[PDB]
Protein backbone atom coordinates (compact mmCIF):
# COMPACT_ATOMS: atom_id res chain seq x y z
CA UNK A 1 0.00 0.00 0.00
CA UNK A 2 1.68 3.43 -1.28
CA UNK A 3 0.69 7.03 -2.26
CA UNK A 4 -1.09 7.97 -5.55
CA UNK A 5 0.51 10.53 -8.52
CA UNK A 6 -2.02 12.69 -7.43
CA UNK A 7 -2.02 12.49 -3.65
CA UNK A 8 1.87 12.95 -3.68
CA UNK A 9 1.77 15.89 -5.84
CA UNK A 10 -0.38 17.58 -3.64
CA UNK A 11 2.13 16.75 -1.31
CA UNK A 12 5.01 18.71 -3.40
CA UNK A 13 2.44 21.24 -3.41
CA UNK A 14 2.01 22.19 -0.33
CA UNK A 15 5.38 21.50 0.97
CA UNK A 16 6.82 24.36 -1.81
CA UNK A 17 3.90 26.63 -0.63
CA UNK A 18 5.19 26.34 2.72
CA UNK A 19 8.86 26.85 2.06
CA UNK A 20 7.81 29.37 -0.43
CA UNK A 21 6.05 31.51 2.58
CA UNK A 22 7.51 30.68 5.53
CA UNK A 23 11.86 32.07 6.85
CA UNK A 24 12.97 30.09 9.27
CA UNK A 25 15.17 32.82 9.56
CA UNK A 26 12.26 35.75 10.33
CA UNK A 27 14.75 37.83 8.55
CA UNK A 28 11.36 40.50 7.64
CA UNK A 29 10.76 41.15 11.46
CA UNK A 30 12.94 44.39 11.65
CA UNK A 31 10.45 45.86 9.26
CA UNK A 32 8.11 45.64 11.75
CA UNK A 33 7.16 48.23 14.35
CA UNK A 34 10.20 47.56 16.76
CA UNK A 35 8.50 45.91 19.98
CA UNK A 36 8.41 47.50 23.51
CA UNK A 37 8.67 45.96 26.86
CA UNK A 38 -0.69 49.81 28.45
CA UNK A 39 -0.36 47.61 25.48
CA UNK A 40 3.12 48.68 24.18
CA UNK A 41 3.80 45.31 22.24
CA UNK A 42 0.29 45.91 19.96
CA UNK A 43 2.57 47.73 16.82
CA UNK A 44 4.80 44.94 16.55
CA UNK A 45 2.24 41.92 16.75
CA UNK A 46 0.11 43.72 14.54
CA UNK A 47 2.26 43.88 12.25
CA UNK A 48 3.71 40.35 12.93
CA UNK A 49 0.08 39.05 12.52
CA UNK A 50 -0.27 41.23 9.58
CA UNK A 51 2.66 40.05 8.09
CA UNK A 52 1.34 36.79 8.88
CA UNK A 53 -1.90 37.27 6.92
CA UNK A 54 -0.46 37.91 4.09
CA UNK A 55 1.88 34.87 3.98
CA UNK A 56 -1.09 32.28 4.70
CA UNK A 57 -2.96 34.16 1.93
CA UNK A 58 -0.02 33.36 -0.51
CA UNK A 59 -0.11 29.70 1.03
CA UNK A 60 -4.25 29.46 0.41
CA UNK A 61 -3.48 30.42 -3.04
CA UNK A 62 -1.33 27.56 -3.77
CA UNK A 63 -3.50 24.95 -1.95
CA UNK A 64 -4.52 22.42 -4.73
CA UNK A 65 -8.68 23.40 -5.53
CA UNK A 66 -8.75 26.89 -3.83
CA UNK A 67 -7.56 28.78 -6.66
CA UNK A 68 -11.06 27.69 -8.25
CA UNK A 69 -13.52 28.49 -5.52
CA UNK A 70 -15.25 31.69 -5.88
CA UNK A 71 -13.82 34.73 -4.53
CA UNK A 72 -16.10 35.17 -2.13
CA UNK A 73 -15.33 31.51 -0.65
CA UNK A 74 -11.57 32.50 -0.73
CA UNK A 75 -12.29 35.38 1.54
CA UNK A 76 -14.63 33.60 4.12
CA UNK A 77 -12.09 30.98 4.11
CA UNK A 78 -9.45 33.20 5.06
CA UNK A 79 -10.94 35.66 7.18
CA UNK A 80 -12.70 32.82 9.56
CA UNK A 81 -9.32 30.61 9.40
CA UNK A 82 -6.70 33.10 9.13
CA UNK A 83 -6.00 32.97 13.14
CA UNK A 84 -5.56 29.78 13.11
CA UNK A 85 -3.36 29.39 10.74
CA UNK A 86 -1.33 31.58 12.16
CA UNK A 87 -1.50 29.99 15.27
CA UNK A 88 -0.59 26.60 13.60
CA UNK A 89 2.36 27.96 11.24
CA UNK A 90 3.33 29.61 14.50
CA UNK A 91 4.48 26.34 16.44
CA UNK A 92 7.29 26.52 13.88
CA UNK A 93 9.02 28.70 16.13
CA UNK A 94 7.41 27.61 19.52
CA UNK A 95 10.07 26.18 21.93
CA UNK A 96 8.80 23.48 24.63
CA UNK A 97 12.48 24.36 26.12
CA UNK A 98 11.51 28.19 26.90
CA UNK A 99 8.11 28.30 25.87
CA UNK A 100 7.95 30.72 23.62
CA UNK A 101 8.26 31.79 19.96
CA UNK A 102 11.37 32.41 19.57
CA UNK A 103 12.38 34.54 16.13
CA UNK A 104 16.01 35.98 17.11
CA UNK A 105 17.63 36.93 19.77
CA UNK A 106 15.20 38.37 22.40
CA UNK A 107 13.85 40.72 20.84
CA UNK A 108 11.57 38.08 18.88
CA UNK A 109 11.24 35.91 21.67
CA UNK A 110 7.37 36.19 22.41
CA UNK A 111 6.29 35.26 25.71
CA UNK A 112 3.03 35.34 27.26
CA UNK A 113 3.88 38.54 29.27
CA UNK A 114 3.92 39.70 25.82
CA UNK A 115 1.02 38.82 23.97
CA UNK A 116 -1.05 40.17 27.32
CA UNK A 117 0.79 44.04 26.36
CA UNK A 118 -1.05 43.84 22.52
CA UNK A 119 -4.45 43.63 24.48
CA UNK A 120 -4.49 39.63 24.91
CA UNK A 121 -5.63 37.73 28.27
CA UNK A 122 -4.65 34.23 29.65
CA UNK A 123 -8.03 33.30 28.58
CA UNK A 124 -6.80 32.61 25.24
CA UNK A 125 -3.20 32.89 26.13
CA UNK A 126 -3.07 29.83 28.81
CA UNK A 127 -4.62 27.59 26.14
CA UNK A 128 -2.56 29.08 23.11
CA UNK A 129 0.65 27.53 24.95
CA UNK A 130 -1.06 24.45 25.83
CA UNK A 131 -1.88 24.02 22.27
CA UNK A 132 1.58 24.58 21.37
CA UNK A 133 2.94 22.32 23.76
CA UNK A 134 0.47 19.51 22.56
CA UNK A 135 1.28 20.29 18.93
CA UNK A 136 4.81 20.15 19.30
CA UNK A 137 4.62 17.32 20.67
CA UNK A 138 3.09 15.38 18.13
CA UNK A 139 7.14 16.36 16.21
CA UNK A 140 4.81 16.23 12.94
CA UNK A 141 6.35 16.07 9.38
CA UNK A 142 6.55 18.89 7.47
CA UNK A 143 4.56 16.75 4.98
CA UNK A 144 1.51 16.28 8.40
CA UNK A 145 2.00 20.03 9.15
CA UNK A 146 1.77 21.74 5.76
CA UNK A 147 -1.09 19.21 5.04
CA UNK A 148 -3.02 19.58 8.62
CA UNK A 149 -2.84 23.55 7.64
CA UNK A 150 -4.27 23.08 4.32
CA UNK A 151 -7.19 21.06 5.59
CA UNK A 152 -7.82 23.69 8.79
CA UNK A 153 -8.46 26.83 5.74
CA UNK A 154 -10.68 23.94 3.75
CA UNK A 155 -12.90 23.84 6.72
CA UNK A 156 -16.58 23.80 4.59
CA UNK A 157 -18.10 24.75 8.16
CA UNK A 158 -17.12 28.19 8.52
CA UNK A 159 -19.28 31.71 8.61
CA UNK A 160 -19.92 33.07 5.06
CA UNK A 161 -19.12 29.84 3.13
CA UNK A 162 -21.68 29.67 0.30
CA UNK A 163 -20.41 26.39 -1.96
CA UNK A 164 -19.44 24.59 1.39
CA UNK A 165 -20.45 21.32 -0.63
CA UNK A 166 -17.02 21.62 -2.95
CA UNK A 167 -14.81 22.97 -0.17
CA UNK A 168 -16.17 19.83 1.66
CA UNK A 169 -14.48 17.84 -0.90
CA UNK A 170 -11.49 19.34 -1.12
CA UNK A 171 -11.29 19.47 2.55
CA UNK A 172 -11.71 15.74 2.32
CA UNK A 173 -9.37 14.65 -0.70
CA UNK A 174 -6.38 16.59 1.56
CA UNK A 175 -7.78 14.33 4.86
CA UNK A 176 -6.91 11.40 2.62
CA UNK A 177 -3.68 11.99 1.84
CA UNK A 178 -3.12 13.20 5.58
CA UNK A 179 -5.06 9.39 6.18
CA UNK A 180 -2.14 7.55 3.92
CA UNK A 181 0.68 9.30 4.07
CA UNK A 182 1.11 8.78 8.03
CA UNK A 183 0.09 5.34 7.48
CA UNK A 184 2.71 4.92 5.00
CA UNK A 185 5.31 7.09 6.05
CA UNK A 186 4.84 7.79 9.91
CA UNK A 187 5.46 4.96 12.45
CA UNK A 188 3.79 4.83 15.60
CA UNK A 189 0.96 6.92 13.72
CA UNK A 190 -1.40 4.34 14.49
CA UNK A 191 -3.08 7.38 16.41
CA UNK A 192 -1.44 10.28 15.16
CA UNK A 193 -4.44 11.16 12.21
CA UNK A 194 -7.18 11.30 15.17
CA UNK A 195 -4.57 13.50 16.98
CA UNK A 196 -4.59 15.92 13.96
CA UNK A 197 -8.31 16.17 13.37
CA UNK A 198 -8.83 16.65 17.27
CA UNK A 199 -5.87 19.81 17.02
CA UNK A 200 -8.61 21.35 14.42
CA UNK A 201 -11.22 21.35 17.27
CA UNK A 202 -9.05 23.23 19.81
CA UNK A 203 -8.48 25.96 17.41
CA UNK A 204 -11.87 27.04 17.06
CA UNK A 205 -11.95 27.55 21.09
CA UNK A 206 -8.92 29.30 20.54
CA UNK A 207 -10.19 31.34 17.21
CA UNK A 208 -13.27 31.58 19.29
CA UNK A 209 -11.51 33.48 22.02
CA UNK A 210 -9.38 35.20 19.66
CA UNK A 211 -12.62 36.56 17.99
CA UNK A 212 -13.77 38.07 21.30
CA UNK A 213 -10.65 39.60 22.63
CA UNK A 214 -10.48 41.25 19.16
CA UNK A 215 -13.82 42.19 19.13
CA UNK A 216 -13.01 44.52 22.30
CA UNK A 217 -9.88 45.94 21.22
CA UNK A 218 -11.32 47.21 17.96
CA UNK A 219 -13.90 48.78 19.66
CA UNK A 220 -11.75 50.95 21.20
CA UNK A 221 -10.48 53.20 18.41
CA UNK A 222 -7.25 54.42 20.48
CA UNK A 223 -6.48 50.40 20.09
CA UNK A 224 -7.64 49.67 16.59
CA UNK A 225 -5.82 52.47 15.52
CA UNK A 226 -2.48 50.67 16.38
CA UNK A 227 -3.53 47.81 14.20
CA UNK A 228 -3.02 47.61 10.25
CA UNK A 229 -5.52 47.67 7.48
CA UNK A 230 -5.23 43.81 6.49
CA UNK A 231 -5.68 43.00 10.30
CA UNK A 232 -8.67 45.19 10.78
CA UNK A 233 -10.30 43.99 7.09
CA UNK A 234 -9.79 40.16 7.93
CA UNK A 235 -11.16 40.10 11.32
CA UNK A 236 -13.50 42.73 10.97
CA UNK A 237 -17.22 42.18 10.79
CA UNK A 238 -17.86 43.84 7.46
CA UNK A 239 -20.32 41.51 5.11
CA UNK B 1 -15.48 45.80 1.64
CA UNK B 2 -12.29 43.24 1.44
CA UNK B 3 -10.71 45.39 -1.14
CA UNK B 4 -7.37 44.63 -0.08
CA UNK B 5 -8.45 40.43 0.36
CA UNK B 6 -9.44 41.01 -2.99
CA UNK B 7 -6.19 42.53 -4.15
CA UNK B 8 -4.19 39.92 -2.52
CA UNK B 9 -5.97 36.78 -3.97
CA UNK B 10 -4.47 38.45 -7.44
CA UNK C 1 2.02 100.24 21.52
CA UNK C 2 2.88 97.16 22.71
CA UNK C 3 0.34 93.55 23.30
CA UNK C 4 -2.50 93.23 25.41
CA UNK C 5 -2.76 90.31 28.07
CA UNK C 6 -4.92 88.74 26.17
CA UNK C 7 -2.93 88.77 23.40
CA UNK C 8 0.13 87.26 24.94
CA UNK C 9 -1.64 85.07 27.19
CA UNK C 10 -2.76 83.41 23.24
CA UNK C 11 1.01 83.42 22.95
CA UNK C 12 2.18 81.93 25.97
CA UNK C 13 -0.94 79.03 25.40
CA UNK C 14 0.32 78.27 21.16
CA UNK C 15 4.06 78.64 22.02
CA UNK C 16 3.55 76.12 25.04
CA UNK C 17 1.13 73.56 22.82
CA UNK C 18 4.00 73.54 20.30
CA UNK C 19 6.56 72.40 22.80
CA UNK C 20 4.36 69.90 24.11
CA UNK C 21 3.78 68.30 21.16
CA UNK C 22 7.37 68.95 19.29
CA UNK C 23 10.34 67.09 20.18
CA UNK C 24 13.36 68.75 18.80
CA UNK C 25 15.57 65.48 18.77
CA UNK C 26 12.53 62.96 16.92
CA UNK C 27 13.59 60.22 19.66
CA UNK C 28 10.01 58.88 18.87
CA UNK C 29 11.30 58.10 15.10
CA UNK C 30 12.71 54.23 16.11
CA UNK C 31 9.61 53.25 16.98
CA UNK C 32 8.02 53.85 13.35
CA UNK C 33 8.30 51.25 10.87
CA UNK C 34 11.78 51.48 9.63
CA UNK C 35 12.85 53.46 6.23
CA UNK C 36 13.83 51.59 3.66
CA UNK C 37 15.97 53.14 0.65
CA UNK C 38 8.09 50.08 -5.14
CA UNK C 39 7.76 52.40 -2.40
CA UNK C 40 9.69 51.14 0.02
CA UNK C 41 9.82 54.14 1.91
CA UNK C 42 5.91 54.40 2.18
CA UNK C 43 5.99 52.29 5.46
CA UNK C 44 7.98 54.49 7.46
CA UNK C 45 6.70 57.91 5.97
CA UNK C 46 2.79 56.68 7.01
CA UNK C 47 3.86 56.15 10.27
CA UNK C 48 5.76 59.53 9.97
CA UNK C 49 2.87 61.31 8.93
CA UNK C 50 0.32 59.53 11.12
CA UNK C 51 2.36 60.45 14.16
CA UNK C 52 2.37 63.73 13.19
CA UNK C 53 -1.36 63.76 12.65
CA UNK C 54 -1.84 63.32 16.40
CA UNK C 55 0.82 65.63 17.55
CA UNK C 56 -1.40 68.26 15.05
CA UNK C 57 -4.13 66.96 16.82
CA UNK C 58 -2.94 67.80 20.16
CA UNK C 59 -1.78 70.93 19.03
CA UNK C 60 -5.19 72.03 18.13
CA UNK C 61 -6.82 70.48 21.21
CA UNK C 62 -4.68 73.84 22.42
CA UNK C 63 -5.52 76.66 20.26
CA UNK C 64 -7.26 79.20 21.87
CA UNK C 65 -10.98 78.62 20.98
CA UNK C 66 -10.98 75.32 19.26
CA UNK C 67 -12.32 72.96 21.60
CA UNK C 68 -15.48 75.01 21.49
CA UNK C 69 -16.02 74.12 18.21
CA UNK C 70 -18.75 71.58 17.55
CA UNK C 71 -17.17 67.82 17.26
CA UNK C 72 -18.12 68.25 13.39
CA UNK C 73 -16.02 71.65 12.66
CA UNK C 74 -12.75 70.58 14.53
CA UNK C 75 -12.86 67.32 12.40
CA UNK C 76 -13.48 69.82 9.08
CA UNK C 77 -10.69 71.68 10.47
CA UNK C 78 -8.34 68.87 10.90
CA UNK C 79 -8.96 67.17 8.37
CA UNK C 80 -8.83 69.83 5.75
CA UNK C 81 -5.51 71.10 7.36
CA UNK C 82 -3.61 68.49 8.64
CA UNK C 83 -1.09 68.38 5.57
CA UNK C 84 -0.58 72.16 5.60
CA UNK C 85 0.26 71.97 9.32
CA UNK C 86 2.65 68.76 8.68
CA UNK C 87 4.07 70.98 5.92
CA UNK C 88 4.53 73.82 8.18
CA UNK C 89 5.97 72.08 11.11
CA UNK C 90 8.28 70.04 9.04
CA UNK C 91 9.97 73.42 8.49
CA UNK C 92 11.90 73.18 11.78
CA UNK C 93 13.57 70.03 10.65
CA UNK C 94 14.16 71.39 7.40
CA UNK C 95 17.79 72.57 6.23
CA UNK C 96 18.73 75.05 3.96
CA UNK C 97 22.86 73.26 3.81
CA UNK C 98 21.31 69.44 2.42
CA UNK C 99 17.66 70.69 1.25
CA UNK C 100 16.24 68.41 3.17
CA UNK C 101 14.06 67.56 6.67
CA UNK C 102 17.43 66.15 8.98
CA UNK C 103 15.75 64.56 11.74
CA UNK C 104 18.49 61.91 13.06
CA UNK C 105 21.50 60.44 11.37
CA UNK C 106 21.43 59.19 7.78
CA UNK C 107 18.13 57.02 8.61
CA UNK C 108 15.87 59.72 9.74
CA UNK C 109 17.20 61.85 7.02
CA UNK C 110 14.50 62.84 4.30
CA UNK C 111 15.41 63.81 1.10
CA UNK C 112 12.80 64.25 -2.15
CA UNK C 113 14.20 61.06 -4.01
CA UNK C 114 12.33 59.38 -0.28
CA UNK C 115 9.07 61.19 -0.49
CA UNK C 116 9.15 59.86 -4.27
CA UNK C 117 9.51 56.33 -3.17
CA UNK C 118 6.03 56.96 -0.80
CA UNK C 119 4.18 57.12 -3.46
CA UNK C 120 4.41 61.31 -4.56
CA UNK C 121 6.19 62.67 -7.39
CA UNK C 122 8.28 66.28 -8.16
CA UNK C 123 4.70 67.78 -9.01
CA UNK C 124 4.33 67.59 -5.44
CA UNK C 125 7.57 67.59 -4.09
CA UNK C 126 9.44 70.61 -6.19
CA UNK C 127 7.13 73.20 -4.40
CA UNK C 128 7.15 71.68 -1.42
CA UNK C 129 10.80 71.66 -1.15
CA UNK C 130 10.78 75.58 -2.57
CA UNK C 131 7.98 76.72 -0.13
CA UNK C 132 10.52 75.03 2.89
CA UNK C 133 13.22 76.89 1.74
CA UNK C 134 11.36 80.64 0.98
CA UNK C 135 9.51 80.04 4.76
CA UNK C 136 13.27 78.71 6.23
CA UNK C 137 14.19 82.36 4.82
CA UNK C 138 11.60 83.98 6.81
CA UNK C 139 13.65 82.98 9.91
CA UNK C 140 10.53 83.66 11.65
CA UNK C 141 10.42 83.77 15.71
CA UNK C 142 8.78 80.60 17.41
CA UNK C 143 6.20 83.36 17.99
CA UNK C 144 4.99 83.77 14.52
CA UNK C 145 5.50 80.32 13.29
CA UNK C 146 3.70 78.53 16.00
CA UNK C 147 0.64 81.56 15.17
CA UNK C 148 1.12 80.79 11.52
CA UNK C 149 0.04 77.17 12.33
CA UNK C 150 -2.90 78.12 14.45
CA UNK C 151 -3.74 80.89 11.76
CA UNK C 152 -3.65 77.99 9.29
CA UNK C 153 -5.54 75.83 10.92
CA UNK C 154 -8.64 77.84 11.77
CA UNK C 155 -8.81 78.42 7.92
CA UNK C 156 -12.78 78.87 7.58
CA UNK C 157 -12.91 78.28 3.94
CA UNK C 158 -12.43 74.49 4.59
CA UNK C 159 -15.00 72.10 3.05
CA UNK C 160 -17.08 70.57 5.44
CA UNK C 161 -16.98 73.34 7.66
CA UNK C 162 -20.56 74.48 9.32
CA UNK C 163 -20.28 77.58 11.68
CA UNK C 164 -17.77 78.93 9.70
CA UNK C 165 -18.46 82.47 11.02
CA UNK C 166 -17.11 81.47 14.59
CA UNK C 167 -14.07 79.78 12.65
CA UNK C 168 -13.66 82.94 10.88
CA UNK C 169 -13.46 84.95 14.36
CA UNK C 170 -11.08 83.26 15.90
CA UNK C 171 -8.81 82.99 12.98
CA UNK C 172 -9.00 87.03 12.38
CA UNK C 173 -7.98 87.49 16.22
CA UNK C 174 -5.00 85.55 15.84
CA UNK C 175 -4.14 86.90 12.57
CA UNK C 176 -4.36 90.43 14.95
CA UNK C 177 -1.63 89.07 17.66
CA UNK C 178 0.57 88.17 14.90
CA UNK C 179 0.08 91.14 12.85
CA UNK C 180 0.55 93.27 16.73
CA UNK C 181 3.34 90.80 17.35
CA UNK C 182 5.72 91.44 13.95
CA UNK C 183 5.66 94.70 14.72
CA UNK C 184 6.06 95.44 17.90
CA UNK C 185 8.71 92.40 18.31
CA UNK C 186 10.09 91.75 14.88
CA UNK C 187 12.63 94.28 13.48
CA UNK C 188 12.45 94.88 9.74
CA UNK C 189 9.26 92.68 9.56
CA UNK C 190 7.44 95.59 8.01
CA UNK C 191 6.26 93.33 5.07
CA UNK C 192 6.56 89.79 6.73
CA UNK C 193 2.89 89.43 7.84
CA UNK C 194 2.12 89.82 4.10
CA UNK C 195 4.65 87.00 3.25
CA UNK C 196 3.09 84.67 6.05
CA UNK C 197 -0.52 84.97 4.67
CA UNK C 198 1.33 84.46 1.21
CA UNK C 199 2.61 81.11 2.63
CA UNK C 200 -0.95 80.40 3.59
CA UNK C 201 -1.81 80.13 -0.11
CA UNK C 202 0.98 78.26 -1.37
CA UNK C 203 -0.37 76.05 1.14
CA UNK C 204 -3.17 75.49 -1.03
CA UNK C 205 -1.81 74.44 -3.73
CA UNK C 206 0.56 72.01 -2.14
CA UNK C 207 -2.66 70.14 -0.21
CA UNK C 208 -4.43 70.25 -3.42
CA UNK C 209 -1.65 67.92 -5.28
CA UNK C 210 -1.56 66.18 -2.22
CA UNK C 211 -4.76 65.37 -2.58
CA UNK C 212 -4.75 64.03 -5.80
CA UNK C 213 -1.76 62.46 -5.30
CA UNK C 214 -2.64 60.91 -2.33
CA UNK C 215 -5.97 59.74 -3.55
CA UNK C 216 -4.37 57.89 -6.35
CA UNK C 217 -2.25 55.88 -4.14
CA UNK C 218 -5.46 55.14 -1.43
CA UNK C 219 -7.39 54.10 -4.36
CA UNK C 220 -4.46 51.19 -4.88
CA UNK C 221 -4.84 48.50 -2.00
CA UNK C 222 -1.60 46.95 -2.46
CA UNK C 223 -0.74 50.59 -0.78
CA UNK C 224 -3.45 51.61 1.05
CA UNK C 225 -2.66 48.53 3.23
CA UNK C 226 0.74 50.21 4.19
CA UNK C 227 -1.02 53.43 5.33
CA UNK C 228 -2.11 53.66 9.28
CA UNK C 229 -5.95 53.46 10.22
CA UNK C 230 -5.87 57.45 11.03
CA UNK C 231 -3.92 58.42 8.15
CA UNK C 232 -6.92 56.45 5.80
CA UNK C 233 -9.26 58.10 8.07
CA UNK C 234 -8.04 62.01 8.26
CA UNK C 235 -6.95 62.20 4.66
CA UNK C 236 -9.95 59.99 3.24
CA UNK C 237 -13.10 60.65 1.64
CA UNK C 238 -15.45 59.47 3.94
CA UNK C 239 -18.54 62.01 5.05
CA UNK D 1 -16.91 57.31 10.61
CA UNK D 2 -13.85 59.46 12.49
CA UNK D 3 -13.86 57.40 15.30
CA UNK D 4 -10.64 57.72 15.52
CA UNK D 5 -10.63 61.75 15.31
CA UNK D 6 -13.42 61.39 17.78
CA UNK D 7 -11.57 59.66 20.64
CA UNK D 8 -8.02 61.89 20.07
CA UNK D 9 -10.03 64.92 20.54
CA UNK D 10 -11.41 63.44 23.80
C1 LIG E 1 2.77 34.75 13.81
C2 LIG E 1 3.78 33.85 13.77
C3 LIG E 1 4.74 33.63 14.94
C4 LIG E 1 4.40 33.45 16.26
C5 LIG E 1 3.04 33.49 16.82
C6 LIG E 1 2.66 34.09 17.97
C7 LIG E 1 3.61 34.86 18.91
C8 LIG E 1 3.08 36.27 19.31
C9 LIG E 1 1.53 36.35 19.55
C10 LIG E 1 0.68 35.57 18.48
C11 LIG E 1 0.82 36.32 17.07
C12 LIG E 1 -0.81 35.34 18.83
C13 LIG E 1 -1.65 36.54 18.58
C14 LIG E 1 -2.32 37.54 18.37
C15 LIG E 1 -3.06 38.68 18.12
C16 LIG E 1 -3.70 39.68 17.90
C17 LIG E 1 -4.48 40.91 17.64
C18 LIG E 1 -4.56 41.18 16.14
C19 LIG E 1 -3.84 42.08 18.39
O1 LIG E 1 -5.80 40.70 18.13
C20 LIG E 1 -1.22 34.12 17.97
C21 LIG E 1 0.10 33.34 17.66
C22 LIG E 1 1.21 34.10 18.46
C23 LIG E 1 6.23 33.58 14.55
C24 LIG E 1 6.46 32.67 13.31
O2 LIG E 1 6.23 31.31 13.69
C25 LIG E 1 5.54 33.03 12.12
C26 LIG E 1 4.04 33.01 12.51
O3 LIG E 1 3.27 33.53 11.42
C1 LIG F 1 6.35 65.24 9.30
C2 LIG F 1 7.33 65.99 9.87
C3 LIG F 1 8.76 66.02 9.35
C4 LIG F 1 9.15 66.19 8.05
C5 LIG F 1 8.27 66.34 6.88
C6 LIG F 1 8.43 65.75 5.67
C7 LIG F 1 9.60 64.81 5.30
C8 LIG F 1 9.14 63.48 4.63
C9 LIG F 1 7.92 63.61 3.65
C10 LIG F 1 6.78 64.55 4.19
C11 LIG F 1 6.09 63.85 5.44
C12 LIG F 1 5.71 64.98 3.15
C13 LIG F 1 4.70 63.92 2.90
C14 LIG F 1 3.88 63.04 2.71
C15 LIG F 1 2.95 62.03 2.51
C16 LIG F 1 2.15 61.14 2.34
C17 LIG F 1 1.18 60.05 2.12
C18 LIG F 1 0.33 59.84 3.38
C19 LIG F 1 1.93 58.77 1.75
O1 LIG F 1 0.33 60.43 1.05
C20 LIG F 1 5.11 66.28 3.74
C21 LIG F 1 6.19 66.87 4.69
C22 LIG F 1 7.43 65.93 4.52
C23 LIG F 1 9.85 65.88 10.43
C24 LIG F 1 9.56 66.79 11.65
O2 LIG F 1 9.74 68.15 11.26
C25 LIG F 1 8.13 66.61 12.21
C26 LIG F 1 7.04 66.83 11.13
O3 LIG F 1 5.76 66.47 11.67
Amino acid sequence: HMLSDEQMQIINSLVEAHHKTYDDSYSDFVRFRPPVRRLSMLPHLADLVSYSIQKVIGFAKMIPGFRDLTAEDQIALLKSSAIEIIMLRSNQSFSLEDMSWSCGGPDFKYCINDVTKAGHTLELLEPLVKFQVGLKKLKLHEEEHVLLMAICLLSPDRPGVQDHVRIEALQDRLCDVLQAYIRIQHPGGRLLYAKMIQKLADLRSLNEEHSKQYRSLSFQPEHSMQLTPLVLEVFGSEV
Amino acid sequence: RHKILHRLLQ
